[PDB]
């Protein structure tokens, strides 16, 4: 609908919007990780015992 | 106080005169851009003079 110079600013506020949403997820995802790595050597060592 | 306002539907409009003021270096519009406006499809149209 809009031309190279006017659509620039939409697609900045897009991309800003989008890029804050990933990393959100991906930071979420690192705790989890840690979270449940902790509990699988748990895990491993109750079975070795 | 009476301002005429017509109802466009169902049509294809003036397109034309803007569409050939096209190798214009110059283009004066900023709702949308002149170009793209003969490439789309409008639920309703009005106009008012």
């Amino acid at each position: 609908r809009l031309d190279p110079p006017e659509a620039e600013v939409q697609i900045d506020r897009l991309i800003t919007g989008r890029l804050q949403s990933l990393q959100t997820y991906v930071t979420q995802q690192l705790i989890r990780a840690a979270e449940i790595r902790a509990s699988a050597n748990l895990a491993a060592t109750k079975m070795s015992e | 106080y009476a301002w005429n306002r017509k109802r466009i539907s169902n049509c294809v409009a003036d397109y034309s005169v803007l569409y050939n003021s096209a190798s214009f270096s110059t283009f004066k519009c900023y709702g949308v851009s002149p170009t793209k406006l003969n490439d789309l499809c409008f639920t309703n149209v009005y106009a008012d003079s």
